[PDB]
Order: structure tokens, then sequence, then C-alpha cells
């Protein structure tokens, strides 16, 4: 029984055989968040989405930013490139970003009724004979058909051990964009340029000599 | 739980039990236990012949165009080092030819990762259906057209164990040229050279430090 | 029966002489409830291991000072330290308290559940952390030469002597730290002093202890 | 019923007279732990098969080599492999038969065969006292010579700990120490060059350099406990 501090007492509700089930439970719920099964169901979906997202986000800040240090591409600081992009842009921000939310509206609307009613959106005739693959898996938040391509989850003994990978690289990605964002407030530059200051001299580039995060120091 | 008569790469130590000496050079060397998983060794096993046989030519790719340049033996692509190659100019441009070789290699790896993915369903010609393999090959070893000299037909043990440890050293290698050519700056062979010019005063010992 | 720190006093209750360096010495009763015990019991092991550390640390450097090696006094060596070998001081304390913050977050929990850093979690170990008693961790690791493990006689009379030691070196430092205020001083300065005229060299004549004088 | 270090004394519990040099000695109850016994045997054994070779070498070098210091033998040695050169060697080689020591130490009988000639192997032997090819020649009893080889062990473990102080209190090697002692016995006692009382402390000067520059370096070369000296 894996758990984030060994020796502690782990969440009831954690334990149950359905709380379990889930991808990387390791017991960490110090402030009973997930003390009701109807909740812990809801924010286990949310913890896909962020994981999801997060992962495909930080993808989008990390490669680009290595490849233009090596000086196979052109790339802005993350934290620049809204702008540069708008410039040489055939829509201003404003067209871009309320398309963004019809589409985005649509298909997560799609996506919340199916946590609603799990596999309603299968219902004959609602789509244009597309619906029958919109049904997803027996597992909420893992739709799989259209959305799995190669069909890697067919394979019933790899199952469980591609949900942790998953989870893991998805929470390890949440945490690399909230230092994103903290590093830009408190060092002022880009995150493989704090990489390689820190890489030049360790002991006196880091976070306790940046002159933010310990004002008292 | 692992046998004590098998070889072992630290002698006098337990090593685990799936490595039984099924798979070829199997030394029982696995601190991390990677391999544990069945399935994952199983892919794990196939990984292992494909980097090592791709290092292996790379490695002589590596070392013979060099070693003729040095004998004096002219070819136009004779004096360039094994990280300039890239820069050299060819009859046609360098994308166009990766474009090719793409192509030319999602044939035969989809090819071998069918065979892999079920054993057998991958042995037939599919143009000219007269031709196929023989039905008794593995995944990782084709045999038939890929055996024309029939090697195989002999002592296959020891073929296998002989094919993985001359793999497993020209990995190792190809992780000294990048090594050496990133620090010494130099092609291979030249770093032997100035080794075998003073071996006591060339270590890497003497050159990191002189560095930094 | 057993000696007391008051003599003819009995000793109290919830103190009979099964832990080390019993003495019966509870005038306030801030051990009276078992459990409570349990946690001072750990926590005066702690202060007076950390104690002997600190007085033979500072002992040892004063020798060295006196004698011309050039080492400063305790009370110096951190500004030293810092300033000779260009050390960024927040980094430093950074790192300490991920160390001990790590290492002490673990004798915490040991505490709270047994044997409950014994269960492989970290690295693999399932041995070394799983602990002899409160306070007293054991194993190969903190007990490499098996002192704990050896004769049963001579480990109680280590536990007797280890504690004795610490309470000695835990009013050291007190006294260092006192004598620092109140000469200004290094510890064997303060000492040479007092071989050199004890009538007439000591606290009652300082200027400070005792101000009526 | 044994020669005990303290005669009339009563040996501890854990020690009786099993192994060779087994005198009664463990004030301090050390080798109560039969397993860590079995590794302080380990122990004393090589390092007493150090000193010993260790202090034939340094009276040897004295007497063919009267110039050269033992101590500052380090630097004054010159050889066409370098410094690095040399260490690199002594380091793979110790580590492969230390590694192999080791090993039978852990699991006895795993590591007597030789690894490249697979017809030679070491016979079967206990921990610490390999055969076969280690030793061709024997003058007698073992049980009689394992007593001799600890008893001289242990002298030159403090001879070789008595070389040091010599070197760095009296600055000499040792031999060139003793004759020192010889002429002038009563006035070279480390009584009659230091003494402590309440109020004065007096301690000899440590004569080795505090700093050594080798080959564009400088190598620190501390007294031992310098500080703490009579
Ligand atoms: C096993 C795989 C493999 C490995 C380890 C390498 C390793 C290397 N290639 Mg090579 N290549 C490999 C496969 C291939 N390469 C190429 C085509 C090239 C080219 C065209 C070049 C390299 C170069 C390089 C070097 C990159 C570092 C450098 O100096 O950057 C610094 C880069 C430069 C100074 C070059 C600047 C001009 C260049 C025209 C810009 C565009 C370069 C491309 C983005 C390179 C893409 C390579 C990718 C596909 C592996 C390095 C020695 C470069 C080299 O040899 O540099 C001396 C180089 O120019 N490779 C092809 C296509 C057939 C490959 C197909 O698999
Ligand atoms: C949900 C997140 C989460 C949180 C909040 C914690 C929190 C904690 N875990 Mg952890 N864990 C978490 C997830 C998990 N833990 C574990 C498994 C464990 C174990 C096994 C243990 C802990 C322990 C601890 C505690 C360490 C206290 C301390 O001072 O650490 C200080 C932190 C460090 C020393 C490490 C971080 C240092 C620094 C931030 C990063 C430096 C990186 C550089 C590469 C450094 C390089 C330096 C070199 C080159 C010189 C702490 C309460 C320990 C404990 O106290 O147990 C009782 C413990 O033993 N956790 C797993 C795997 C199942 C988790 C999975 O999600
Ligand atoms: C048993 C080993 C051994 C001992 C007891 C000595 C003892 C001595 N050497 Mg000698 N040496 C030894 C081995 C070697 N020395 C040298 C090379 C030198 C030089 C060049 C010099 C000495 C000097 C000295 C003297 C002062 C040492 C000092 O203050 O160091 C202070 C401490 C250090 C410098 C570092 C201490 C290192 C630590 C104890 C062990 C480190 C372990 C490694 C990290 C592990 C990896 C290595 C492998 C081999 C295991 C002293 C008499 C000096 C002298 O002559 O002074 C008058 C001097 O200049 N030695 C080599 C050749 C590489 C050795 C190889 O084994
Ligand atoms: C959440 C995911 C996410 C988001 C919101 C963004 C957002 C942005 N990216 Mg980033 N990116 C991401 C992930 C993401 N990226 C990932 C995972 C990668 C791969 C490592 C990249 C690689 C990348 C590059 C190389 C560049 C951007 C750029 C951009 C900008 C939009 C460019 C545009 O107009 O495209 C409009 C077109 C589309 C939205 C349609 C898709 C078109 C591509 C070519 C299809 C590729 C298909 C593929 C081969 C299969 C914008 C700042 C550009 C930028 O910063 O410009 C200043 C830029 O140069 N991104
Ligand atoms: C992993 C295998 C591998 C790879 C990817 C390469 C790749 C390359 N080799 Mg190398 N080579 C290899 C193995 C490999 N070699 C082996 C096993 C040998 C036998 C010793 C050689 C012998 C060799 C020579 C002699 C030369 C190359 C050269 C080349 C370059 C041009 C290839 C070409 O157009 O050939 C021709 C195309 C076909 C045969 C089809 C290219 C960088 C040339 C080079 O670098 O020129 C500057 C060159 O002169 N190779
Ligand atoms: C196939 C193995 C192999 C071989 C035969 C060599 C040979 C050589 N290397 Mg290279 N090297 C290797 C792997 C190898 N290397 C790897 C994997 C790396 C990456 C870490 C490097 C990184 C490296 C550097 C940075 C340098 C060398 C250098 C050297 C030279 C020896 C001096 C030295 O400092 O060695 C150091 C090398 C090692 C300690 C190798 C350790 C790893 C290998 C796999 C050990 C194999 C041991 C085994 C018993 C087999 C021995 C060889 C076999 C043919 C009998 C010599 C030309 C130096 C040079 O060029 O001097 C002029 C030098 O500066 N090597
Ligand atoms: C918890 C107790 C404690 C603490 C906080 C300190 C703290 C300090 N000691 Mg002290 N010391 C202690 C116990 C302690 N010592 C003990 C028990 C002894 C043996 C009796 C010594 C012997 C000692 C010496 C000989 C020296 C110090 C020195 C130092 C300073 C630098 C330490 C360093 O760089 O370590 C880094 C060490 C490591 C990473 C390896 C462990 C620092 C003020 C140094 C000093 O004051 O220099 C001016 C110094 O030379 N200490
Ligand atoms: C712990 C053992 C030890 C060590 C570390 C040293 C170290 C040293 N000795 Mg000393 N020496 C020792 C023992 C030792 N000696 C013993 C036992 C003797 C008596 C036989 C001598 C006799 C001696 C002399 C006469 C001289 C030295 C000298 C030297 C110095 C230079 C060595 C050299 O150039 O070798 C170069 C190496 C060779 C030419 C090849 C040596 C091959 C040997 C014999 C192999 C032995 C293998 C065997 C298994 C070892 C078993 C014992 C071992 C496990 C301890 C160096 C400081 C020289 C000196 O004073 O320099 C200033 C010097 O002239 N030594
Ligand atoms: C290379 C740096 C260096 C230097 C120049 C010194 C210098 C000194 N040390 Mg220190 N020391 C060091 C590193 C160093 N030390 C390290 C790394 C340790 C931890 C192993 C110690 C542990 C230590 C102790 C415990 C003592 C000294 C003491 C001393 C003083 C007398 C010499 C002595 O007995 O050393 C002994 C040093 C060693 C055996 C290790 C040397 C490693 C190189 C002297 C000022 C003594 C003193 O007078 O303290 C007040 C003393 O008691 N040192
Ligand atoms: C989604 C996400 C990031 C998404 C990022 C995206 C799309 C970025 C996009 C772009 O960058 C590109 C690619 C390129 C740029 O040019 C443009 C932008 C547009 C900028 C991060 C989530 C990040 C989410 C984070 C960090 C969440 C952390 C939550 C924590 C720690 C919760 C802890 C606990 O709740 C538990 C679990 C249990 C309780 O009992 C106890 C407590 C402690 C309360």
């Amino acid at each position: 029984r894996q758990s984030w501090l060994p020796g502690s007492q782990i969440p009831a509700h954690l334990d149950t055989p359905a709380a379990q089930a889930l991808a990387g439970n390791f017991g960490f719920d110090p402030l009973g968040l997930g003390k009701d099964p109807v909740a812990l169901r809801w924010y286990q979906q949310a913890e896909l989405i962020h994981c999801r997202t997060a992962m495909a986000g930080v993808a989008g800040i990390l490669i680009p930013g290595l490849l233009t240090k090596a000086g196979a591409l052109n790339v802005p600081e993350w934290y620049d490139a809204g702008k540069v992009a708008i410039e040489n842009s055939f829509a201003p921000w404003g067209s871009l970003l309320a398309v963004q939310l019809f589409l985005c509206g649509f298909v997560e609307a799609k996506r919340w009724q199916d946590i609603r009613k799990p596999g309603s959106q299968g219902e004959p005739g609602s789509f244009l004979g597309f619906e029958a693959s919109l049904k997803g898996t027996s597992e909420l938040g893992y739709p799989g058909g259209p959305f799995d391509p190669l069909g890697l989850s067919k394979e019933a003994d790899k199952w469980a051990d591609w949900k942790l990978k998953e989870v893991k690289n998805g929470r390890l990605a949440m945490l690399a964009f909230l230092g994103f964002v903290a590093q830009k407030y408190a060092t002022g530059a880009g995150p493989v340029d704090n990489l390689a200051a820190h890489l030049k001299d360790p002991w006196h580039v880091n976070y306790a000599t940046n002159g933010v995060s310990l004002p008292f120091l | 739980k692992r046998d004590a008569a098998l070889p072992s790469w630290m002698p006098g130590a337990d090593l685990p039990g799936y490595l039984n000496g099924t798979l070829p050079g199997d030394f029982g060397f696995d601190p991390l236990y990677l391999g544990q998983d069945p399935v994952k060794l199983k892919w794990y096993a196939q990984a292992e012949l494909m980097n090592a046989r791709f290092a292996m030519l790379a490695v002589a790719g590596i070392l013979v165009p060099e070693l003729l340049s040095n004998i004096g033996f002219s070819w136009p692509g004779a004096g360039v080092a094994w990280y300039d190659a890239g820069k050299f100019e060819y009859f046609a441009p360098a994308s166009s030819l990766f474009g090719v070789q793409m192509l030319l290699f999602a044939w035969v790896e989809i090819r071998r990762y069918q065979d892999f993915v079920k054993p057998g369903s991958a042995n037939q010609d599919p143009i000219f259906t007269n031709n196929k393999l023989p039905d008794g090959n593995e995944p990782g070893y084709p045999g038939g057209i890929f055996d024309p000299f029939g090697w195989s037909k002999g002592d296959i043990k020891s073929l296998k164990l002989k094919e993985i440890k001359n793999g497993r050293l020209a990995m190792l290698a190809f992780a000294g040229f990048i090594g050496q050519a990133y620090t010494t700056g130099t092609t291979p062979l030249k770093n032997l050279s100035t080794h075998l010019a003073d071996p006591w005063s060339t270590t890497v010992w003497q050159n990191d430090l002189a560095r930094l | 029966v057993r000696p007391v720190w008051f003599p003819g006093n009995p000793p109290p209750a919830h103190l009979d002489g099964s832990l080390a360096g019993d003495y019966g010495f509870d005038p306030l009763f801030l051990g009276q409830e078992p459990q409570t015990l349990k946690w001072y019991v750990q926590a005066e092991l702690v202060h007076g291991r950390f104690a002997m550390l600190g007085a033979a640390g500072i002992i040892l450097t004063s020798i060295g000072a006196k004698v011309g090696l050039g080492f400063p006094e305790w009370y110096d060596a951190g500004k030293v330290v810092v300033e000779k070998n260009n050390i960024d001081f927040p980094t430093l304390m950074v790192i300490q308290f991920y160390l001990m913050g790590w290492a002490e977050t673990k004798r915490w929990y040991d505490f709270k559940n047994p044997g409950s850093q014994a269960d492989g979690s970290f690295l693999g170990f399932t041995e070394e952390f799983k602990g002899l008693e409160n306070g007293y961790p054991g194993g190969r690791f903190f007990d490499p030469m098996g002192l704990s493990r050896g004769d049963a006689a001579k480990y109680q009379e280590y536990k007797q002597k280890e504690v004795k030691n610490g309470r000695l070196a835990m009013i050291a430092c007190l006294g260092f730290a006192a004598q620092y205020a109140a000469t200004g001083k290094g510890p064997l300065d303060n000492l040479a002093d007092h071989l050199a005229d004890p009538n007439h060299v000591n606290f009652a004549t300082n200027g400070v202890s005792i101000p009526i004088a | 019923s044994r020669p005990l270090w303290l005669p009339g004394s009563t040996p501890p519990a854990h020690l009786k007279g099993d192994l060779p040099g087994d005198f009664g000695f463990d004030p301090l109850g050390l080798g109560a732990n039969a397993e860590s016994l079995k590794w302080f045997k380990e122990s004393e054994l090589v390092h007493s098969r150090w000193a010993m070779a260790a202090v034939a070498g340094i009276l040897v070098q004295e007497i063919v080599r009267p110039d050269v210091f033992w101590y500052n033998a380090g630097k004054e040695v010159e050889s066409p492999l370098g410094p690095l050169g040399l260490l690199a060697v002594e380091f793979f080689l110790m580590h492969w038969v230390e590694v192999r020591r080791w090993q039978d130490l852990r699991k006895p009988g795993s590591v007597d065969q030789d690894p490249i000639f697979s017809q030679y192997k070491l016979p079967p032997h206990e921990v610490g006292y390999p055969g076969g090819v280690f030793a061709p020649f024997i003058p007698g009893d073992l049980a009689e010579l394992k007593v001799k080889e600890i008893k001289n062990g242990r002298l030159a473990m403090l001879a070789f700990v008595g070389f040091v102080m010599a070197a760095q209190v009296t600055g000499k090697g040792p031999i060139a120490a003793l004759q020192e002692h010889l002429a002038d016995p009563w006035g070279t006692t480390i009584f009659s060059k230091a003494a402590v009382v309440p109020g004065q402390a007096v301690a000899p000067p440590c004569k080795i350099p505090a700093s050594v520059s080798y080959k564009g370096i400088e190598i620190p070369t501390p007294c031992f406990l310098q500080g703490l000296w009579p």
C-alpha cells in the first residue's frame, strides 16, 4: 500500500475498493475533498482534464523552448508568443477567442452530458450516424473509440500500467506549469534560461537567493 | 531463485528468478528490476536486439571509413568525420533523402512489428505469393531469405549468445563516440592514437582535469 | 530504594525507575500522563544528543583557538565560515531544512506509528528503520557496531551513560551562552582566567551575575 | 585457563578463546554481537597484514635509501607513469582484489573458482585465511602460525602509529629517531619535550610543512590532531 506519507492514516474514503480502482491513489487527501463518493467521481474527471491539458501545454512550452535554444527553431518565450502570433495573424484575438469558445463549448458540452449520463451520447439519430462511436467505454474519463486510433487500450494486461503513467506525467506536468508562472515573476526569464542559470552555479542561483521567495532572509 | 549453474555478472550474488537463461546473454543483470514484468521484458528483449544491431552497423560505419582514410585509400568521402557526414554535400539534399528514408523504413518496420504482435503472420511476400519465410521463425530472428548462408542451422544457441555479446559491446562503443567526440573534439581513432602515444598521462582523469 | 534528586522525598508515582536516568525529578508533574511522557523521553534524548555534539564541537575548536591553530570562537565561526568559503547563507539554511526535514519527519511518524518506516517504502530499506525502543532506533545504520544487539546488561548500562552525559552537555551549552554574555570571551579563555586566580576571578566578581556586589 | 591481557581478570562472556590471539581483551564489548565480531575479525587481519608490510617497507627504505624521508616519499618519488597513471592502475587493480575478498566474507565459497581458467580452484577454507595458491609453503602447524601472525601483526599496527607521531613530532625516520633516543635517552622522551599543568601547556611543534606543492597543486599536510597534543 504505497502512500504519499508513510505511517500516516489513509483517509477511509480512499481505501474503499471503488476509490482504490482510481489510478495514482496514494492516499493523499488531507483536506477531505473526496469524502463524498459523488464528489470524488467528479474530481477524478477534473484531474484527468487538468492532467491532459497541462501535459499538452507544457510540451508546447518546453519542447519548443529547447529546440529554440538548440537553434532548430525560432519561437518566442511562452509568455510572449501570444503577442507575436497575433501580429501576423488573420484575425484579432477577440474573434479568435470567440470561435474557440463555441468549438470548445460544444465539445465540452458533450463531454459534460456523458458525466451526468454515461454512454448517453450514443443516442440513436442524435448525431449524423456518428453517435455509435461516442458511447465511450465502461470507465468514465477514458472515452476510447475514435480517441484511441492505435487501440492501445484493448490490452487488458497493460491497462492499469498505462493509466498510472498518464496520471504521473499529468501531475508532474501540472506542477511544471505552476513553476513556469512562478519562475517568470520571480526571475524574469524563460524556463530553459532558468535551468541554464541553475546548472552554471547551483549553489548561488536558486530560489533562496532570487530576492523574492524569502523576503525575510 | 535463479540457479547457480548459469553464468552470473557477479559471482556469488542472488539474482532475479525471471532471468532464467531463456534469453541470449542472460547473465542475471537487472539491479533496477526493469524486466520484472514479463510483458515489459518481452518488449525489452526485442529493443535490445534492435538497438544492438543498429549499433553494430553504426560502429562499423564509423571506424572502417576512418581506418581506410589513414591507410591512404582515396574516395570522395574520405577524410570526413563521422559527425560531419551530415554537412557533406551529396547528389540530393538531406531533406529529400530523409523523406525517402522514412517511407522505406515505415514499410519494413511495420512489417517487423506485425510479426512481433502475431508471430508468423508476416512471413509471406505480398506480391509474389510463392515466396515465403520458414514457419518456425521467432520474433527478432526472421531467418529464411534473411539467412541465405544457413548459419542459423548450426549451433543456434551459441550464435545468439555471440550476437548479443558483440552487440552489447558495440552499443557501449557508440556511447563512447558521443562522449569522446563531445569532450576531446576529435575523431575516435585519433583518441586511440593519443592514448597509445602516452597511455599513462592521457587518461580521462588527465584530460578532464585540465579542462576544469 | 533507588536514589532520588531530593533525598528523603518519595519519587512520583508516574516515575517508576524503568527509564534511563530516572531520579524521580518531576516537581511540576509535566510528564504525569503516560503518552506525554513518551514524547518528552524522546525530546530529552534529542536535546541531549545535540548538546553533546555541540559541547564537543565547541570545546575542540576552542582548544584550536588557544593553541593558535587559527580556529575562531564558537560565537564567530558562523560568520567566518560563510565569508571565507563564499557561501550563500540562505541556500545553506534551506539545504539544512530539506535534509533535517526528511530525516526528522521520519522520526516523527515512527513515534506516531512505530515500525511504519520499515515497510520498504524508502528505497527498499525494510529493517534499518524499524526501531528498537522509544528514542533508541537501533539497527545496522544507526548502530553499526551492534552494541545494542550484544550483551543486554551492558546495553542498559550505556543507556544510563548516554542520558547523564547528555544532561551534563545540556548544562554545559547553557554555560557557554551565559559565560559569553557575562564575559564576552571564549569558553577556554574563561577557564584559563579562573585557573590563574581562582579566588579573584569567577562569577561573583565579573560585575554582572551579582549586581549588588 | 588461558593467558589474559590482565592476569587474574575474567574474560567477557562473548570471548572464549576460539579465535587466534584471543586474550580476552574487550573492555567496551564491541565484539558482543556475533555478526559484528565476524566483520571485526576480518578487519583486524587486514589491518595487521597491511601494517606489517608497511612497517617492514619503511625500515627497509631508510636502510637502503637513507636520504629519502618515508613521510615525503609521496612527492619525492618520480616515475614516467605520472601521478594519475599510477593511481588509475592502483584503483582498478585494488577494486578487483578487494571486491573478491569482500564477496567471500559475505557468502563464503562463492569466489573460490578462478574466472579465466576453469581447472584451477581454491580449496575450502575459512574466511580470512585463503589457501591453495596463496599458501604454497607452510612452515608448521597453522594454529601456531595464526597466533604468531596476529601477535606480530598487532605489534606492527602499533609500530606504524609510532612512526607517524614520531615523524610528525621529531621530523625524522624510525631508525633515525631511535638513534636520537640512544644518544640522549633522558632528554628525548615525550615527557622531556612536552608537558601540561594547570595554567601552562607546552607542546612540540609540528615539523611537517603546513602545505606541500606537488606538480602545480597544493596538498594540505596537517599534523594529526595537533591541537590535542600534550
Ligand atoms: C542516428 C541518428 C543521427 C544522429 C545521432 C545524428 C547526429 C548528428 N547529425 Mg545527423 N544525425 C542522425 C541522423 C541523421 N542526420 C541527418 C542529417 C543531418 C544533417 C543535414 C546535419 C546533421 C548533423 C548532425 C549533428 C547535429 C549536431 C550539430 O552539430 O548541430 C549543429 C548543426 C549545424 C552546424 C548544421 C547547420 C546547417 C544545417 C543545414 C541546418 C539544418 C540541420 C537540420 C535541422 C538537421 C536535422 C538532423 C536530424 C533529422 C537528426 C550530429 C552529429 C549536422 C552536422 O553534421 O553538423 C556538423 C547537419 O548539418 N545530420 C539525417 C538525414 C539523412 C539523418 C537521418 O536519420
Ligand atoms: C501529493 C504530494 C506529496 C506530498 C505533499 C508529500 C509530502 C511528503 N512526503 Mg512524499 N509526498 C507526496 C507524494 C508522494 N510522496 C511519496 C513517497 C514518500 C516517501 C516514501 C516519503 C515521503 C515523505 C514525505 C515528506 C518529506 C518531508 C521533507 O522534509 O521532505 C524534504 C524533501 C526532500 C529532501 C526532497 C526534495 C528536495 C528538493 C525540493 C528537490 C531537489 C532536486 C535536485 C535534483 C537535488 C540535487 C542535489 C544533489 C545534486 C546534491 C513530506 C510530508 C518522507 C517522510 O517524511 O515520510 C515519513 C518519506 O519517507 N513521501 C510518493 C510515492 C508513493 C508520493 C507520490 O505522489
Ligand atoms: C595508505 C595510503 C597512504 C598513506 C597513509 C599516505 C600518507 C602520506 N602521503 Mg601519500 N599516502 C598514501 C597513499 C599515497 N600517497 C600518494 C601520493 C602522495 C603525495 C603526492 C604526497 C603524499 C603525501 C603523504 C603524507 C601526507 C598526507 C596528508 O596529509 O594528506 C592529507 C589528505 C589528503 C591529501 C587526501 C586524503 C584522501 C583520503 C584519506 C582517502 C581518499 C580516498 C579516495 C577518494 C578513494 C579512491 C582512490 C583509490 C586508490 C581507493 C603522508 C605520509 C604528501 C607528503 O609527502 O607530505 C610530506 C604528498 O605530497 N602522498 C600516492 C600516489 C597516488 C598514494 C597511493 O596510494
Ligand atoms: C567500448 C568501450 C570503450 C573503449 C574501449 C574506450 C577507449 C578509450 N576511451 Mg572511451 N568511453 C567509453 C567507452 C570506451 N572507451 C564510454 C562508454 C564513454 C562514455 C562515458 C567514454 C568516454 C571517454 C572519454 C571522456 C575519454 C575516453 C577515452 C578513452 C581512451 C582511454 C583512456 C580513458 O580515459 O578512458 C576512459 C574510459 C572508460 C573508463 C570507459 C568506461 C566504460 C567502458 C564500457 C568500460 C569497458 C570495460 C571492459 C573491461 C572492456 C574494455 C575494452 C575491451 C576492448 C577490452 C580510449 C581511446 C579518453 C581519451 O580519448 O583519451 C585520449 C577520454 O578522454 N572515453
Ligand atoms: C604497503 C606496502 C608498500 C608501499 C605502499 C610502498 C611504497 C613505496 N616504496 Mg616500499 N617497500 C615495501 C612496502 C611498500 N612500499 C616493502 C615490504 C619493502 C621490502 C621488500 C619495500 C622496499 C622498498 C624499497 C627498497 C624502496 C621502496 C620504495 C617505495 C616508494 C616507491 C615505489 C616504487 O617506485 O615502486 C616501483 C615498482 C616496481 C619497480 C615494481 C614492484 C613490484 C612488486 C614487488 C610487486 C609485489 C606484489 C605482491 C603481491 C605484494 C604483496 C604485499 C602487499 C599486499 C602489501 C614508495 C613510496 C622506494 C623509495 O624509497 O622511493 C623513495 C625504494 O627504493 N620500498
Ligand atoms: C491546465 C494547466 C496548464 C495549462 C496550460 C496551457 C494550456 C498553456 C498553453 C500555452 O502555453 C502554451 C502551450 C504556449 C504559450 O505561448 C501560450 C499558452 C496559452 C500560455 C495547469 C494546471 C495546473 C494545476 C495545478 C498546479 C494544481 C495543483 C493542485 C494541487 C497541488 C492540489 C492539492 C490538493 O488538492 C489535493 C490534490 C487534495 C487535497 O486534500 C489537498 C490539496 C493540497 C488541496
